């Protein structure tokens, strides 16, 4: 008499296949690529040119001694 | 050919680091401005540092 077959409690588990995180796609990609490329073509013209600056300040203290 | 003697040297050279005499380096040239140039076209125009010595 004592056999398995229970009364209730089932689910069942799906057999569904999904998992659409999307994702920040169309055109919102490509937007932070090229702005945050400038910036670091901003973050130059900035060092360079300011450390162009103290390489004529380096050189001036070559020509400015040795007669 | 001919060279001076070994009088005429011996002055006072200044017995300085590399690093104290590049130090001030912009003060030091920017206010004399009377021998230094005369003294480059004592060697540049005119060359033989034999007849520039002094």
């Amino acid at each position: 008499k004592q056999d398995m077959p229970p009364v209730g409690g089932y689910g069942p588990i799906d057999y569904k296949r999904n998992l659409p995180r999307r994702g920040l796609s169309g055109y919102s990609m490509f937007a932070v690529g090229i702005g945050a490329l400038l910036f670091g073509y901003w973050s130059m013209m900035k060092w360079n040119r300011e450390r162009r600056r103290l390489q004529i300040e380096d050189f001036e203290a070559r020509i400015a001694l040795m007669p | 050919v001919e060279l001076p003697s070994l009088e005429d040297l011996k002055v006072q050279e200044v017995k300085v680091s590399s690093s104290v005499l590049k130090a001030a380096a912009h003060h030091y040239g920017a206010q004399c401005d009377k021998p230094n140039k005369e003294f480059m076209l004592c060697r540049w125009e005119e060359k033989d540092p034999r007849r520039c010595l002094e």
